C-alpha cells in the first residue's frame, strides 16, 4: 500500500523538512504535510502492479522464422536470444542482472502457397521443436538421425491444437543472467567485447514431421518468452538511443529529450 | 496439499501445484516487498529531514 | 473416465495468463544464489530516486548537458519568470525522459506527490531568493509572480544549503490520472519566479545554473500495464 | 400546538419561513456532510467558509404563465456569481457542495396548477442537430432561468438544446423524472417545495465550472389558470443555498 | 494424466452462463470505492416509486405534457366515466412507456398489486367525489357506474387530502400473467365515474385535472428475462 | 421473498391509509390489505430474477468488425465504448453511475471469399486481439514491432476451438463509472461536452496471425461484454427516444407513449 | 478450500476458485437485498399511512 | 546538527526558508489568535476561511538604491486586493487579523547597509 497524508497546521521554527544539500548522493523524503497544510486522507492506494514479477512476467515475442513443405528451407534455426526483440529486451535492460525462470509459447501457423499444383488435399500438419544446447549435434537437413531426440527435449505438435508450452529452469551458470558485460571472453582483452561473451544458451530448430499436402505450404513459429519467478539486481537508466545491434550495445546518439521553445512554454511541440 | 492464498482486492483462491519441478510453479504475483532506501538514501552517515544537510 | 465440460476459453493463448506449464529440463540443479547488491523488489523503488530533468528542452540543448541546466542571471528587476512546466510527469516533455517518466510510461494511470529538488550551481558567494510555486488547473498558467503567488509556493532562499525542494502534493478530482494527457485528468503548472533578483560580489560570475531533480513521494503509485511508445522495431535486430 | 405545513429553515445569515408545504425530501435519504478521510484523494488542506457560503441565495424570480413549458437551472452555475460561493469557486481548483433547494410559489383559492420540482443528477442533454453538442451558453444561465420549449426546435446546423418539455432535454419520459428526488407545487395544497440535496458524483471532489453534477427543473404538469379577477402575474422564487462546502486546490482565480 | 472424458455442451458459449475466467489484467489495484447516494439493488426498488401515467394517449397529446392531464369537468348529471383503460402495466399503451411499465418489458411474467395514485390538481375551492373502481375480466368492461359499482372500488373525496389510492389487488387464475397480452392472462378493467358532480363556486375555474401514479406493491416481482421490444437499431451507432 | 397478504375484514375509522397528499414526493404504501378486504395468501414469489446482478449479467454483443486475408483491411481497430449497441446501452443508462468487472467473451468467424484463385486448400487461421491501453504504440500495420504484446495483453487463438474469453477489472479512475457526464473537458466549459470527455479506456486491434491459403478471407471477430459483480447508483428514466450517436444523448423527440381513441378506449391502437 | 452454497429452488453446488484475481471470480446472482426507502419516501418527516398526510 | 540562522514558515499553501536571520520578533510578546466569547460584541457567528486567507502574500519587490529615503506599506489594505482574503474583507463589515511580515532583501559579503523593519500600530500620518 501507499502512505497516508497526516493533518499538517502551520508552522514556524528553524526546522527546514526542504532545504537540503543534494550533493550528498542522497534522495530527499520530504512530502506533503512538509511544506504545506496537509488534510489527513487515507491511502488505500497499492504498489501490487509494479512489482518486479508484474512487470516482466507477461509472453512477449522474441523471435519467429520460417520453415517449408518443400525447397531448402525445409527446417529453421534460432540461436538463443532476448535481444532481437526491442520491446522485452528493454524491459530486462532496466536492470544489471537478472535471474528467472521461463514460460516458453509458441505460435505455429501454416499459410498455403501459390502454386500450379492441381488437386491439393492437405493433411494434418505436425511440427516439431528441438533444443540442442551447447554442444549437441545439430540437424543439417529435415531428416537427419539428430531429429530422434533421445535425450534433447522436444515438442511434437499438431496443427490446430492449444500452443504448445513448456517452463525452463535458471539455466546460467553464474549466479544470475547477466544482461550487460563490461568485458571481453579473452584473458588478453581481445576477441568479444560484451554480452555476447557471455550468450551460450544453444539453438532451436523446427521442422514439418510431414509434408501433408502436394501443394506447398510455408509456416511460421512466433517464440514467446516469459520471465515467471524474477529476481533483478542493480537498476540502471531505461534505454534511451533505439537498438542497433542484437549482439551489443551500439546505439547511434539520440538528444536527452523532445523539444518544445522557452523553458517557460507549457506545451510540448 | 493445496494451498489457499488471497485474491487481490480493493475471497481466495486455492492452488495446488501438479509438476515435480519448481519451474513449472506459477508466477509470484502477490509480493508487494518494497526497499527504495537502498537508492534514495545510500548514505554513510544519517540524513535527518528537519536537520541542515550541511552543518 | 471423469465427466468434464469446456467453457469458453479453452485452447486460447492469453497474454498475460498464470499457469502451470511442465518442465523441459526435469530434476535440472540451479546454480545456487548469491546476494548480490542492491536488488530491486517493486519498481516504484526506482521511481523515488532522483534523476536530473532536462527544463532547458529548448532548441538543440537537447543534445547538449544544457537540457540540463536551468539558466539564473541577476537582474534589474524581480518577478520575472525563470521557468515553467505543465504537470504531467509521463507525457511532457521534460520529465518524460526522467527516472520516474520512463517507468510512468509503461503504465496507464498515476496517483501520488512528487519533489522538485532545485540545486543551485552558482558561485559560493552569489545569494538570491525564489518563488517555486505550482498552481492547480483551473484558470490558466501564472504569468506574473503576483498570479503565481495564490497557489501552493515554496520560497527558497539560496545559502549553505544549495537545494530547496518544492514538493507537489496529489490535489486532483479523481484518484488517478492518466499518464497520457487528457484535460480532464489536467494536472497544473509549475514555475519559477524571482523573489529577490540574484546579488553576487565583484569578480564573481553573475550568471549560474540550478539544475532540478524528479522523484516520486511515498503516496506515488502507477496503474494498467501498457507498453512504452518509446521503444520501436522495424526487423529483428542482428 | 403543531402543524405539518409549519417550516422555518436557518442558514447562515437567512432564515426561510413556509405556512403551507410537504415534508422536506432529502436527497436519497442522505443528508449532505463533508468529504471522510477515507475517501479523500487531495492531499491539500480545505478550505470551509462555512456561514459565508453555505446560506441561502435567493436568484432571479421566473414568471408561471398558463403557457410556460418549464425552466431548469443547472447547479453549480447559478450561485457561480452569487457571493462568497461564486468567489471559493472560482480560486479553487476543486469543490464539494449539496444543497437546501426552496422553490416558493403561492397563488390564491381560485388558482390552480401543479409543478414538478426535480433535482436531476447529471442532466446530460441532447442537441437540436444530431451531430453537435449543445453550446456552453444554450446550457447554462447563471442565476438567470434557462426555459424548456413547448415544441422540438430545428435542427439546423446549430448548437441548440432540444428542449421540448415531454423529453426534458434528455430523450427520456418528461412523467419518469420522479426517480429523482422531487416535491410537486400542486396550488391547491401547497406553496413551496424543499429538497436537501447531498452531493451526487463519482469522484470525491470535482471542478465546479467544467462539471455541474445537478439540475434544478421546474416542469408544470398541469398548467396555472384562473378566472378573470383572480390575480394574473404568478412568479416562482428559486432559493438555494449550499450545504458543507469545501474547496481544496487554491491558485489564482478564473477557468481556462 | 488424469482419464476425464466431455459431455455434450463442451466449448459452446451460452450468453447466460456463469463461468470463471483468466483475468488480463494480474494484480491491478482497483480504485477504492465510494459511498455514493441511492445505490440500487433490485429493479423492484425503481418499479415501486410512483411516476406519472398518460392517461390521455389520445391523439397528439402523447407529444405533450397533456398526456399526463385527466380532463375532469363540472357537469350536469354524475355516473358520467371519467377515463378506462386495462390491467396491462406492461402492455397498454398507457402503463408500456411509465417506470413500471418499461422494467416490465424486460420480464415476461409478472405477478401482484398496484397502486394508482390520483392527484386532484384543480382550485382550492373545487369539491367533488369519483368512483375508483377495478372490474376483473370474465364480463366485459362497465360500462355504467352502477356496474363499476359491483367490482373493488374506492369513492374518492376531494379535499385537504388531494391524493387517493385505488389500490388493485391481484386477482388472477395463476400464480403470474404474461407481461405481453393473451387473453388466459386477461387481467380486468380500471374505470372512473363521477360519483357527485364537481361544484365549484363563482370565480373559480369548473374545468380541472387530474394525475395518476403508478407503482408496484410489496407483492409485486417479475420473471424470465427477455429484451424490450421498445429499443432498435439499424446500424452501430457512431 | 415477496410479501404475503393479511387477512382483512370491514372497517369504519378516521385512518385514512388511502387518502394522502402526493405533493410530498413520497409514494404511497397502501396495499390492498388496506382498501378492501383481504384474505391471508403466503407469497412464496422472489425478486432474485430482477436482482441488478442478473439484469446485467449476461453476455450482450457490444461490437464487430472484419479484416482480412489480404489487401487493405488485414488488421482491425475499435476504440472501446458499450454505446455503439442499442441493447446493452439501454441497461447500462438505467443507472447514473455503475462499478463492475467485465467478462469478455469473443466469437471470430471466417467466410471464404470470391476469387478466380485456384486451387486453394486453406490452413488453419490463427487470430491475435491485442489491448492497447491509453498511451501506448498503435499497430500501423499487420506486421509492425507492436505486435509483440511484450507488456500488452493479447489473445492468441486458432479456429475450431472454444470462443476465447478473460475477464477485467474496475477498471476506472473513479471510483465508480460514469453513464452520463453534464460537463466539459476544459476547464473554460469548452471543448467535448458530454460522456466522450470520460471515455478512455483504449483501442482493441485483431489480426490474422497467418493467411492460411492462396483464396482471400475475412474474419468478423465480435465483443462480447458481460458485467459482473455490478454495483450501481442513482437510478433513471429508461431511454425513450432512439439513440442517434454513440458518443451523446443526441435523441430526435417523439412522443410520451403509442396512442389509443378516447381516454375510454380499453384497447391500443 | 471449497464454499458449498445453496441453488436456487422454489440443494448445495460446491465452489472453488481458481483464480488470483477477485475479478475472475463468478457473478454474485444470489444478492437478494432490497431498500425502496430511498426512493419510495425520501422525505424528512416520516408519513404514516393512517394518517393525513396534510395535518 | 542545529544554528539560530536556519528557518522555515508554513501557513497554508506556502512555505518560507531562510538561512540567514535574527530571531522572530513576536509583537508585543503575544502571538495571534481569535476573538473570545469574552471580548466579542458583533452577536453574528465570523466566517474563519483559514488556509484560504492566512497565507503567504508576496506583493512586489521595490529597489534598494544608495539613495532610497525609504517605504511604508498601510496594513488591511496592502492585501486588500490579493486572494481572497481581499475578498473576504469586501464582503464583510467587520474584520480581525494579526500577521507574519518576512521582509527579504539579499546581498552580498562586498555589499553593506541597513534597514529598520518596524510595525507601527496607528501610523496616522
Ligand atoms: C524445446 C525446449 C526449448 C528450451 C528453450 C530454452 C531457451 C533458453 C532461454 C535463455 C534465456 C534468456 C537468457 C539470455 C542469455 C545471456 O545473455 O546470458
Ligand atoms: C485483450 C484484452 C482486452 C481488454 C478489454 C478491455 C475493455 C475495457 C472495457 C471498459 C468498459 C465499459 C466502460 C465505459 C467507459 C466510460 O464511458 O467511462
Ligand atoms: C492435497 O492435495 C490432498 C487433496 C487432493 C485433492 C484432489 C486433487 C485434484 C487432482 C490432483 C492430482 C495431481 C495432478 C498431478
Ligand atoms: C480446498 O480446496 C482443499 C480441497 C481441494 C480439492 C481438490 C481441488 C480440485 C482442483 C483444484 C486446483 C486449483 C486450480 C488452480
Amino acid at each position: 500500500r501507499v502512505a497516508d497524508t497526516v493533518g499538517t497546521g502551520p508552522t514556524n521554527s528553524e526546522a527546514i523538512p526542504a532545504l537540503t544539500a543534494a550533493e550528498t548522493g542522497h534522495t530527499s523524503q520530504v512530502v506533503p504535510s512538509d511544506t504545506m497544510q496537509t488534510r489527513h486522507v487515507k491511502n488505500y492506494h497499492s504498489r501490487s502492479e509494479s512489482t518486479i514479477e508484474n512487470f516482466l512476467c507477461r509472453s512477449a515475442c522474441v523471435y519467429f522464422t520460417e520453415y517449408e513443405n518443400s525447397g531448402a528451407k525445409r527446417y529453421a534455426e534460432w540461436v538463443i536470444t532476448p535481444r532481437q526483440a526491442a520491446q522485452l529486451r528493454r524491459k530486462l535492460e532496466f536492470f544489471t542482472y537478472v535471474r528467472f525462470d521461463l514460460e516458453l509459447t509458441f505460435v505455429i501457423t501454416s499459410t498455403q502457397q501459390p502454386s500450379t499444383t492441381q488437386n491439393q488435399d492437405a493433411q494434418i500438419l505436425t511440427h516439431q521443436i528441438m533444443y540442442v544446447p551447447p554442444g549437441g549435434p545439430v540437424p543439417d537437413k529435415v531428416d537427419s538421425y539428430v531429429w530422434q531426440t533421445s535425450t534433447n527435449p522436444s515438442v511434437f505438435w499438431t496443427e490446430g491444437n492449444a500452443p504448445p508450452r513448456m517452463s525452463v529452469p535458471f539455466l546460467s551458470i553464474g549466479n544470475a543472467y547477466s544482461n550487460f558485460y563490461d568485458g571481453w571472453s579473452e584473458f588478453s582483452r581481445n576477441g568479444v567485447y560484451g554480452i555476447n561473451t557471455l550468450n551460450n544458451m544453444g539453438t532451436l530448430y523446427a521442422r514439418h514431421v510431414n509434408a501433408g499436402s502436394t501443394g506447398p505450404i510455408k509456416s511460421t513459429i512466433r517464440i514467446y518468452f516469459k520471465p515467471k519467478h524474477v529476481k533483478a539486481w542493480i537498476p540502471r537508466p531505461p534505454r534511451l538511443c533505439q537498438y542497433e545491434k542484437a549482439k551489443n550495445v551500439n546505439f547511434q546518439p539520440s538528444g536527452v529529450t523532445t523539444t518544445r521553445q522557452s523553458i517557460t512554454t507549457m506545451t510540448n511541440t | 496439499g493445496a494451498q489457499v492464498s488471497t485474491q487481490k482486492t480493493g475471497i481466495h483462491y486455492t492452488n495446488i501445484n501438479y509438476y515435480k519441478d519448481a519451474a513449472s510453479n506459477s508466477a509470484n504475483r502477490q509480493d508487494f516487498t518494497q526497499d527504495p532506501s537502498k537508492f534514495t538514501e545510500p548514505v554513510k552517515d544519517i540524513m535527518i529531514k528537519s536537520l541542515p544537510a550541511l552543518n | 473416465g471423469l465427466p468434464t465440460m469446456n467453457t469458453p476459453g479453452s485452447c486460447q493463448f492469453l497474454t498475460s495468463d498464470d499457469f502451470q506449464s511442465p518442465s523441459a529440463m526435469p530434476q535440472y540443479d540451479v546454480t545456487p544464489e548469491m546476494r548480490i547488491p542492491g536488488e530491486v523488489k517493486n519498481l516504484m523503488e526506482i521511481a523515488e530516486v532522483d534523476s536530473v530533468v532536462p527544463v532547458q528542452n529548448v532548441g538543440e540543448k537537447v543534445n547538449s548537458m544544457e537540457a540540463y541546466q536551468i539558466p539564473v542571471r541577476s537582474n534589474e528587476g524581480s518577478g520575472t519568470q525563470v521557468f515553467g512546466f505543465p504537470l504531467q510527469p509521463g507525457y511532457s516533455s521534460v520529465f518524460s525522459r526522467t527516472l520516474l517518466g520512463e517507468i510512468l510510461n509503461y503504465y496507464t494511470h498515476w496517483s501520488g506527490s512528487i519533489k522538485l529538488t532545485f540545486m543551485f550551481c552558482g558561485s559560493a558567494m552569489a545569494t538570491g531568493k525564489f518563488l517555486l510555486a505550482y498552481s492547480p488547473p483551473g484558470a490558466g498558467a501564472p504569468t506574473k509572480r503576483v498570479d503565481a503567488m495564490l497557489g501552493t509556493h515554496v520560497v527558497w532562499d539560496v545559502g549553505l544549503q544549495s537545494s530547496c525542494v518544492l514538493c507537489i502534493p496529489w490535489i486532483s478530482q479523481t484518484h488517478y490520472r492518466y499518464v497520457a494527457s487528457d484535460e480532464y485528468t489536467a494536472g497544473g503548472f509549475i514555475t519559477c519566479w524571482y523573489q529577490t533578483n540574484i546579488v553576487v560580489p565583484a569578480d564573481a560570475q553573475s550568471s549560474c545554473y540550478i539544475m532540478c531533480f524528479v522523484s516520486a513521494c511515498n503516496d506515488f503509485s502507477v496503474r494498467l500495464l501498457k507498453d512504452t511508445p518509446f521503444i520501436s522495431q522495424e526487423n529483428f535486430f542482428q | 400546538g403543531y402543524s405539518d405545513r409549519v417550516r422555518s429553515i436557518t442558514l447562515g445569515n437567512s432564515t426561510i419561513t413556509t405556512q403551507e408545504c410537504a415534508n422536506v425530501v432529502v436527497g436519497y435519504g442522505v443528508w449532505p456532510d463533508y468529504l471522510k478521510d477515507s475517501e479523500a484523494t487531495a492531499e491539500d488542506q480545505p478550505t470551509q467558509p462555512d456561514v459565508a457560503t453555505c446560506r441561502f441565495y435567493t436568484l432571479d424570480s421566473v414568471q408561471w404563465q398558463k403557457t410556460s413549458p418549464g425552466w431548469w437551472w443547472k447547479l453549480p452555475d447559478a450561485l457561480s456569481n452569487l457571493g462568497l460561493f461564486g468567489q471559493n469557486m472560482q480560486y479553487h481548483y476543486l469543490g464539494r457542495t449539496g444543497y437546501t433547494i426552496h422553490v416558493q410559489c403561492n397563488a390564491s383559492k381560485f388558482h390552480q396548477g401543479c409543478l414538478l420540482v426535480v433535482c436531476v443528477p447529471e442532466a446530460e442533454m441532447g442537441c437540436a442537430t444530431l451531430n453537435n453538442t449543445p453550446s456552453s451558453a444554450e446550457l447554462l444561465g447563471g442565476d438567470t432561468a434557462k426555459e424548456f420549449a413547448d415544441k422540438p426546435v430545428a435542427s439546423g446546423s446549430n448548437k441548440l438544446v432540444q428542449r421540448v418539455v415531454y423529453n426534458a432535454g434528455m430523450g427520456v419520459g418528461v412523467g419518469n423524472l420522479t426517480i429523482f428526488p422531487h416535491q410537486w407545487i400542486n396550488l391547491r395544497t401547497n406553496n413551496s417545495a424543499t429538497i436537501v440535496m447531498p452531493y451526487t458524483n463519482s469522484v470525491p471532489m470535482d471542478n465546479m465550472f467544467r462539471h455541474n453534477n445537478v439540475t434544478l427543473m421546474v416542469i408544470p404538469f398541469v398548467p396555472l389558470d384562473y378566472c378573470p379577477g383572480s390575480t394574473t402575474y404568478v412568479p416562482i422564487t428559486v432559493t438555494i443555498a449550499p450545504m458543507c462546502a469545501e474547496y481544496n486546490g487554491l491558485r489564482l482565480a478564473g477557468h481556462q
